[PDB]
């Protein structure tokens, strides 16, 4: 492709109407379209999604809309998958991560705040939709990260059991740096 | 002979000319121990070879029983014919012994101070050379046919190996890694063989008769998937036609040499993908584990030295003709090396012995009594 | 009296290979 | 090329412990002349072995022994191939096993590792293939 | 015909019958050729 | 044999349990008698004691339960 | 551990590459000599050739082309070093100063791959938007010319014809074209293709690929009003552009391979081309116009031109003037007239300029009896092959000698001079051969012919190797001898060989045949120079090939293939076997101090071995296991040993300084590393100045010739003077920038399709030597901490009055 | 040696009336090796001569290297006089105007078929009903040559037949003047001369040179 191809936002519905703004007040060359019942079309939505594929623009979407049609937007070679607030994928059974997951684009990209906020499961959901094969499969990722972690996290274990759990969140912390940014405030 | 070296003291030829001339003479003249013999600690047959990349001068070697033996290559003594001794041996009194058949071994590049072993054991150990013991043990579900190191990243220490698993490993060997794994494939991966010219690609030979070309940083599957007959482009595109057991890049990176159980030979660009049609005959290949081989560096036209049952075979990488045939060993033979400085060439086989291959054509003039005839008259 | 190591060819196997046994010996 | 061919045939199915003296010096007369011939010999005697009836392979050992010994060139050849000479002499292929008579199977064998201790003996030094072989049997099958 | 052959300057080499540069002066070079 | 068609040696099939075997010991699968049997002419079928109308082949194996 | 000095007492000689154009100013034209790591620029003027500058580069310069970007006046210059440093240079001047900045600059190699077979290729765009590289092969670099950027990114472009020959840009094409000859198994063949920045790949080309010719070797673009490329090889010379071809078939140029090309009219009409046997010709293409207004190609025609020096490269540069380098023989001024001179020969050479060619061997000797020695040079190649006479002011004498010169010996005793001459000769229909041209073996005073009774591919070029004796004083051949046919004369030395007190010219030689690569049978034979005649004493047949040999305390030493054995001289006059020494691949070149000798082996490095009288016996004191292919080898002192590697580099060695075990003092320790940048031929230990006792802590000297024409010395240093002076090479890079931004550190590494590692155990002399002229401002930089030690040396500093002393003495040792 | 001449000559040897003009004459790309020394350049040669469209090389199963080669234009005209009067003539003769000159793959993907061609998955039964697409796999299909059956048996038949004797052979060598010289055995029915090639192409014989002729044996 010559330039920015037609790249997929995902956000919360409360997010959308500011998403939109900012485009609007930092590139207005951007073409920026929403996916919603209101629309702005008062027409079949397809037509939409279908207009922005061919005009590389920006389209913004709902959550929800993404489990709706799983089939029908994965099928227009998107360009970025950006999910404003991420954490929404982060069961990995879910179907919304299933529907997430189904993109093709090598580019995808999650804005959340708390990645991790229950265990290294939902770091894993996250994680294998940036890059799936970083981490492994959830039963390898289970036994040989979370584990040993969850369980030197006690203030019981033996002194090679909490040693195990700091050697694991070592190999863990430095396999995710380079697609990790995290600055507090 | 005389005017390659007139040529080269009047400079009418460029001073490589005389070096790749009778560089290649020398592999052309490839004979068995003459000046050589290697000692023999290996009680159960050799499976793997590797000479160090720098001064290429210790080569390490692994059995089929498990023990690996460190060797040492270059005449100490005054007198020819010098036996190849063990500098050390990592035998069954070691604490941390390979318990089962060690598969292939390779030298760290960029420094001879640490190497690399994978075994059937299920297990891939990073070893310091000067204390002979482990830093890193690396244990995998399924047992491990092969393992490499890229030689010209330095950026990164990512070892690749490839399980009985359907699914490739990256391990590295800065932090540990052990979790990137690459998807893809559909049976066990026999050959894994990083690439010379570019550190981040991989090349993947699998039971699947596909080999798939890699990119780590990539997170979105291969870039190639070989095909045997070029059509237009995955569950199909078949790189041989059997179970893909060999991979060698060439000397410089542009070319890839697969060897499968077809018993068949190819020749694959690196980049595109597409294969250069070199058919180099019959290539008798009946192996079930990883086939390790290897191609001439700094010659006039490179070769390729492939096992070929009892025997090694030399072809030529381009032209894909059979040059000689190496008949010394008595067992099918799985692995050879080859030592770029003084071309010569060495070969793990199933009989227990590494046998030397050194190039000939050099012997005394005297002032042979077992030369001779003996029929009645 | 060493007899491996040296004679460089990036990381030349101590400061890595410390590193190994910096997080294995625990 | 056609005689050649005649006493081959005659000395392989001759069917004594000996074969006839007449028939080998003939033999000899015509390997020495031409290279290429005694070549062709070569060729021959490991085509007669690899087919059946061990009492005809136990007569080709014998010229075998004789051809190796007195040529240079032949005892070149048999190096080449002493892999497949020790497979098809000695029985050590795993697979193909000495053909009948069983007498005469033993026969063959027996009389065949005489022979590669002094084969060793004699020449092991020389042809480096030869040594390893010996030690291969002697050491590897015991 | 073979002669004819071209001039550029009628007094070149029509009359026909060392230092070593060592800078001192540097001036940034504009451009840098790099390799991938 | 198969000696009009492709004349390539036809598997020996055995069976064990719910497993279909063929050597010459490649697994069955049922995706694999489904595209064999798919691929069978009317008239092969009827001379195979079969009605085309009622009874095809590829029926026999279970793609709707 | 080694402290060394290398120094220059001759610039190399050899130009490697000449282009004409426009690159000190916009009207007046330039003469760009590019020898080996210096950059002659002339000006054409009303008096001949007048210099304006010459700037040595810290690299062997591989191509130099002369552009002109749109939009910009003179020509700038692209320069490539083997090193693969490539640089934009561009002739700035103002008022009085002139400066060569490099308007781009950087080093354009790969990390992995194998360097082609015919060498660098660097070629232009005719319109100036891309510079191709040919490197390595399956490659093709590729860097755009465009302003707009501040860097030019070098990419690569694969090719699928691995072994190209030659590659030019063609003319008069909307978008960039490349016409190359390539060689597969089939043959060679001539492909086109095109090659767009934009998209980064190679496209089809104008023409679909024909086949040539199995020795093609040039490919000749043709300006816009014909268009195309012309394919020279040994028979043919062929014309492509698209849809004609036709080929001519001239009989002259059977003879030789035509090796260099010029064009002469800007519109492509005239070329000259040059060959291997100094011939010169010149190509010419006929017009045909046509009644739509393009002019296309009629026929081809080439005839000779006359005789000039062996051409590896020459250009014309106004009025008929034609200049003719060459690194075999002496670039020339050749005038190209319209008429004959009664000999066929249209050109006359008109001034000669110096060089000694491919420095084969070299015999330091000191005539008259002084401290001064006086170097004689077997220079030249084929046909202006020469004895050169180095005597301050470095004269050089020349001694046409008209065939190759291989070894050269003194001989005191008989006053005269033994050189190894072999001539070229075509065998003709009468069973024997003829001579091309008369040469110094058929021009002597007196002839002998060997007459030996060991033993009893016709209509080919037959090689006849020879014996001369030279005259101290009148420099002439005073008796050729010929050896026997098919006899190649290696090595040559002349020395008394036991209690024997006659001087003998014992010369090893080797037989060498078509069918075969390694000579298996070869000659001893000793002569004897006794008033005017070569008498044969002894004989021994070898079973090999003399490589080398020297005198060994009263005992022949000679190497045999892959045997170095001692020969002792006996009451009854015969050569007997004592010792041998079989460890070897192929003892090429052999040295010794005392009772030691160093072997330099083809393959391997160095060795030392020694010589136990007590036993009688050889042995192996300590060999260098690196692999490194040889070239010379010396022994500096008794335990510095010297080596010149294949790759233009220097390495010292030394005996395992801490030994402890048997197996560490086997190991002979590589210590000290250069890269001198050019091929090492012989070693020799003399001197050229005035030979002093008292305080001269520049220990020894050891002179090297070299391929390209260098004579340098190699000289000792003490532990103190080492030190000095480096960090002094250190802070005087700092203060004299090179030309193409070119590290100092860089240039001198020692380098190696396999190994690099920084230069350590040697001190340029030149950088050291370019302290003197600096202006006294700049000097001050160079001088600002730097602590003088002398004798126990108690922290005296140092000051610039204090450096230029020092270096004064390190200008006069050469 | 021409690929183009090589692949000329073994056309001539095929017995053409023994299939009643049914199968267009198939030739081996063993066969292709003997009379070219050169393997390496025969694929090379064949391989742009095949995107030329004057040849059709089909993947045979009698084993993993089995590739034989139709001639196009009598590829071309043996489909119709074969599919024509059938149930199955139908979406051939569109396969044929379509598929054929416009693509040269060995063997045809799902969705390849489908979408380049255009294909829809009633009509793709009659193509396999008579010899027009194998079956690779459920995702792929080699192009099929109509009436392949009775030949490869006949094939593998002979070439069994003949390395048996060749074998049986006194001292395990049979000259090859003695093959042509010698009446063919009524067993294999595709030729003699035809199948002695497929042997030298297929390594199982070495072409040794000898005072009396070209010589064969087994490998050692
Ligand atoms: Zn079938």
């Amino acid at each position: 492709f010559e330039g920015l191809g037609p790249t997929v936002i995902v956000c919360p519905t409360t997010v959308m109407h500011q998403w939109v703004k900012e485009f609007h007040t930092w590139w207005p060359p951007f073409r920026v379209a929403i996916l919603h019942e209101t629309g702005s079309y008062t027409h079949k939505k397809e037509k939409l999604i279908r207009d922005v594929a061919h005009c590389h623009g920006i389209l913004i979407t709902s959550y929800s809309y993404i489990r709706l049609m799983q089939d029908d937007i994965s099928r227009y070679d998107w360009h970025y998958v950006i999910l404003d607030e991420g954490h929404k994928i982060r069961n990995p059974n879910a179907a919304v991560t299933l529907a997430c997951k189904q993109f093709r684009t090598p580019h995808r990209i999650i804005l959340s705040g708390s990645p991790m906020q229950n265990n290294l499961r939902e770091l894993w959901s996250l994680f294998d939709f940036i890059f799936p094969g970083k981490l492994g499969t959830l039963p390898v990722f289970m036994e040989q990260f979370s584990v040993p972690i969850t369980m030197g996290g006690y203030s019981n274990a033996s002194p090679v059991q909490v040693k195990t759990a700091y050697k694991c969140a070592c190999v863990l912390r430095d396999t995710i740096n380079p697609y990790l940014l995290r600055r507090m405030k | 002979m005389l005017g390659f070296l007139s040529a080269r003291q009047t400079g009418l030829e460029d001073p490589l000319r005389l070096r790749r001339a009778e560089s290649t003479r020398r592999v052309l003249g490839l004979e068995l121990n003459k000046d050589r013999d290697v000692e023999r600690i290996h009680g159960g047959g050799i499976n793997t070879l590797d000479i160090e990349p720098v001064e290429g001068r210790y080569m390490l070697s692994g059995g089929s029983d498990g023990v690996i033996v460190l060797y040492d290559l270059e005449n100490s003594s005054r007198q020819s014919y010098y036996t190849c001794k063990a500098v050390c041996s990592i035998g069954r009194d070691h604490p941390d012994v390979h318990r089962y058949s060690v598969e292939t071994v390779q030298w760290y590049p960029h420094d001879t101070g640490m190497f690399t072993s994978s075994s059937f054991d299920k297990t891939l150990k990073v070893w310091d050379t000067n204390t002979l013991q482990t830093a890193d043990v690396f244990n995998f579900e399924e047992t491990v046919y092969s393992h490499h190191m890229s030689p010209v990243s330095t950026k990164h220490c990512l070892v690749a190996v490839g399980t009985r698993g359907p699914k490739v490993q990256l391990c590295d060997l800065k932090s540990g890694s052990c979790s990137h794994i690459l998807q893809g494939h559909r049976q066990e991966i026999l050959a894994v063989s990083w690439s010379p010219r570019y550190d981040y690609i991989l090349a993947t030979a699998s039971a699947d008769s596909r080999v798939k070309l890699w990119d780590v940083r990539r997170a979105s599957g291969c870039l190639i998937t070989l095909d045997q007959h070029n059509g237009k482009k995955e569950s199909a595109n078949t790189a041989h036609n059997g179970k893909v057991n060999g991979l060698c890049f060439t000397s410089d990176g542009l070319h890839l040499l697969t060897v499968g159980t077809d018993n068949r030979m190819r020749l694959w660009n690196s980049s595109n993908g597409e294969n250069t049609l070199v058919n180099y005959g019959k290539v008798c290949n009946n192996s079930k584990k990883g086939l390790k081989f290897t191609v001439s560096c700094g010659c006039s036209s490179e070769f390729v030295f492939v096992p070929y049952g009892s025997t090694i075979a030399v072809y030529t990488v381009y032209s894909g003709e059979q040059i000689t045939m190496l008949k010394g060993h008595y067992k099918t033979v799985d692995c050879c090396v080859f030592q770029s400085n003084f071309q010569e060439l060495y070969s793990g086989s199933r009989d227990c012995n590494i046998l030397a291959w050194v190039p000939s054509l050099y012997e005394p003039v005297p002032d042979n009594p077992a030369f001779e005839d003996a029929w009645s008259s | 009296k060493s007899r491996f190591g040296k004679k460089r060819n990036p990381l030349a196997s101590s400061s890595l290979l410390a590193k190994m046994r910096a997080r294995n010996h625990l | 090329d056609q005689k050649l061919s005649k006493l081959v045939e005659e000395l392989t199915t001759s069917g004594e412990p000996r074969l006839n003296p007449e028939k080998m010096k003939e033999l000899k007369k015509i390997c020495k002349s031409s290279e290429e011939q005694l070549s062709r010999a070569y060729r021959l005697l490991i085509a007669q072995l690899t087919q059946e009836h061990a009492e005809i392979r136990l007569s080709a050992f014998q010229i075998v022994e004789e051809l190796f010994v007195r040529s240079h060139q032949f005892r070149m050849l048999v190096v080449s191939n002493f892999q497949e000479f020790l497979e098809l002499t000695l029985g050590t292929d795993p697979a193909q096993p000495l053909p009948p008579p069983r007498e005469a199977a033993q026969r063959l064998r027996q009389a065949t590792t005489r022979a590669v201790e002094g084969w060793n003996e004699k020449f092991g030094e020389a042809y480096k293939k030869l040594a390893l072989g010996y030690h291969f049997l002697r050491h590897n099958k015991k | 015909f073979l002669k004819g052959l071209p001039v550029y300057n009628k007094s070149n080499f029509s009359r026909f019958h060392p230092s070593v540069y060592l800078p001192t002066r540097e001036y940034p070079s504009e451009q840098i050729i790099v390799t991938e | 044999i198969c000696e009009g068609g492709c004349g390539r040696y036809q598997p020996r099939i055995r069976r064990s349990g719910l497993e279909l075997y063929a050597e010459w010991k490649i697994l069955l699968s049922p995706e694999r008698v489904h595209e064999i049997f798919k691929r069978i002419s009317d008239e092969e079928c009827f001379v195979l004691g079969m009605e085309p109308r009622y009874a095809r082949p590829e029926w026999m194996i279970v793609t709707v339960l | 551990m080694s402290y060394n000095y290398v120094v220059t007492a001759q610039k190399p000689t050899a130009v490697n590459g000449c282009v004409t154009g426009h690159f000190t100013s916009a009207e007046d034209l330039n003469l760009l000599i590019a020898k080996n790591t210096r950059l002659e620029i002339y000006v054409v003027t009303a008096e001949g050739l007048r210099p304006v500058k010459e700037v040595g580069m810290y690299g062997k310069i591989a191509v130099m082309e002369l552009f002109r970007p749109k939009g910009e006046s003179k020509d700038l210059l692209f320069i490539l070093t083997a090193k693969y440093n490539a640089c934009i240079l561009e002739y700035k001047q103002s008022g009085e100063s002139i400066d060569i900045i490099t308007r781009a600059h950087g080093n354009v190699q790969d990390r992995i791959g194998r360097p082609s077979e015919t060498g660098i290729i660097g070629i232009i765009d005719p319109e100036c938007r891309m510079i191709g590289l040919r490197l390595y092969d399956g490659l093709f670099k590729v860097i755009p010319l465009d302003r707009d950027n501040k860097e030019l990114k070098a990419f690569n472009i694969r090719l699928e014809e691995l072994h190209v020959i030659d590659v030019k840009f063609l003319y008069g094409c909307q978008a960039p074209t490349i016409c190359f000859v390539y060689q597969d198994p089939q043959g060679r063949h001539v492909k086109t293709y095109e090659v767009s920045l934009r998209e980064k790949e190679f496209n089809k080309g104008p023409w679909k690929q024909e086949n040539v010719e199995a020795e093609a070797s040039m490919v000749i673009a043709v300006p816009e009003p014909f268009g195309g490329a012309i394919i020279i090889g040994q028979e043919s010379i062929t014309y492509h552009n698209g849809d004609k071809y036709l080929a001519i078939a001239p009989p002259i140029i059977k003879q030789s391979t035509i090796v260099c090309h010029n064009r002469v009219d800007p519109n492509g009409s005239r070329y000259l081309l040059g060959d291997m046997e100094g011939r010169l010709f010149m190509l010419l293409l006929e017009k045909e116009e046509q009644m739509d207004g393009t002019v296309t190609l009629k026929d081809l025609r080439v005839e000779l031109l006359g005789e000039t020096s062996i051409a590896e490269c020459l250009t014309y540069l106004d009025n008929g003037v034609v200049f003719v380098g060459s690194r075999l023989g002496d670039s020339q001024l050749v005038k190209l007239n319209v008429d004959s001179n009664e000999q066929g020969s249209y050109v006359v050479a008109m001034e000669t300029f110096t060089n000694l060619g491919p420095i084969v061997d070299m015999c330091v000797v000191d005539l008259e009896r002084q401290g001064q020695g006086q170097l004689v040079t077997c220079s030249g190649a084929f046909k202006e092959g020469s004895l050169r006479i180095i005597r301050q002011k470095l004269h050089i004498r020349t001694v046409p000698l008209y065939e190759s010169p291989r070894k050269i010996c003194y001989q005191e005793v008989s006053q005269c001079f033994g050189v190894l001459s072999s001539r070229i000769e075509v065998q003709d229909t009468s069973g024997g051969t003829t001579a091309l041209r008369p040469s110094a073996s058929t021009q002597a005073l007196s002839s002998s012919v060997s007459s030996s009774k060991l033993f009893s591919s016709f209509g080919e070029e037959v090689e006849v190797h020879n014996l001369l004796i030279i005259d101290q004083h009148t420099f002439e051949v005073l008796h050729a001898h010929q050896f026997l046919q098919n006899e190649y004369a290696l090595s040559l030395v002349s020395c008394k060989l036991g209690k024997d007190p006659n001087t003998y010219f014992i010369v090893g030689t080797a037989m060498v045949y078509p069918e075969e690569a390694e000579p298996k049978q070869g000659r001893i034979v000793v002569f004897q120079y006794s008033d005017g005649k070569l008498q044969t004493v002894a004989e021994k047949e070898v079973k090999g090939a003399v490589y080398s040999m020297v005198e060994f305390n009263g005992k022949l030493l000679a190497s045999i293939n892959s045997t170095v054995r001692l020969y002792e001289w006996t009451t009854e006059k015969e050569l007997r076997t004592e010792c041998n020494h079989y460890n070897n691949i192929m003892a090429l070149y052999l040295k010794t101090k005392g009772d030691f000798i160093l072997v330099g082996d083809l393959m391997r490095s160095v060795l030392l071995l020694a010589y136990k009288p007590m036993e009688g016996n050889f042995e192996e004191i300590a060999r260098d296991f690196n692999p490194n292919w040889m070239s010379a080898v010396e022994i500096l002192d008794d335990d510095n040993f010297l080596g010149a590697e294949n790759a233009f580099n220097l390495f010292v060695c030394q005996k395992d300084s801490a030994a402890t075990t048997d197996e560490e003092r086997q190991h002979l320790q590589e210590v000290g590393l250069f890269h001198l940048g050019e091929f090492v031929n012989v070693f020799c230990h003399g001197s050229l100045v005035m030979q002093n006792l008292t305080s001269t802590p520049t220990q020894g000297s050891v002179l090297f010739g070299t391929v390209n024409g260098m004579i340098g010395l190699v000289t000792s240093l003490s532990e103190s003077w080492y030190n000095l002076l480096l960090d002094m090479q250190n802070r005087l890079n700092k203060v004299i920038k090179s030309v193409g931004k070119i590290e100092h550190s860089f240039w001198r590494s020692f380098h190696t399709e396999r190994k690099t590692e920084p230069a350590t155990g040697f001190i340029d002399g030149d950088l050291i030597e370019s302290f003197l002229d600096i202006s006294r401002p700049k000097m001050q930089e160079v001088v600002a901490n730097l602590q003088y030690d002398d004798g126990s040396g108690m922290k005296r500093e140092a000051t610039a009055d204090d450096l230029i002393k020092v270096v004064e003495e390190l200008t006069r040792i050469h | 040696g021409s690929a183009r001449a090589a692949v000329s000559e073994l056309m001539q040897l095929f017995p053409r009336g023994l299939f009643e003009d049914a199968l267009p004459p198939i030739v081996l790309r063993s066969q292709v090796y003997s009379l070219v020394p050169d393997r390496t350049v025969a694929d090379r040669q064949l391989k742009e001569l095949q995107e030329q469209g004057e040849i059709r090389i089909v993947q045979l199963g009698f084993d993993l290297d089995a590739h034989g080669i139709i001639f196009t234009e009598d590829y071309r005209t043996r489909v119709l006089k074969a599919c024509d009067g059938r149930p199955y003539a139908g979406a051939v003769q569109k396969f044929l105007a379509s598929v054929l000159p416009a693509c040269g793959d060995l063997s045809f993907q799902q969705d390849q078929m489908t979408q380049t061609f255009g294909f829809r998955d009633s009509e793709i039964t009659h193509l396999v009903n008579a010899g027009v697409l194998t079956v690779r796999d459920a995702g792929s299909w080699w192009l099929a040559v109509p009436g392949a059956g009775r030949f490869i048996k006949y094939f593998v038949k002979g070439r069994q037949a003949v390395l048996s004797m060749v074998r049986k052979a006194k001292y395990r060598e049979l000259l090859l003047s003695e093959l042509l010289g010698r009446r063919a055995p009524v067993v294999v029915r595709l030729g003699l001369t035809y199948h002695v090639h497929d042997l030298i192409g297929a390594q199982l014989v070495d072409c040794i040179s000898t005072t009396s002729g070209t010589l064969l044996r087994l490998p050692e």
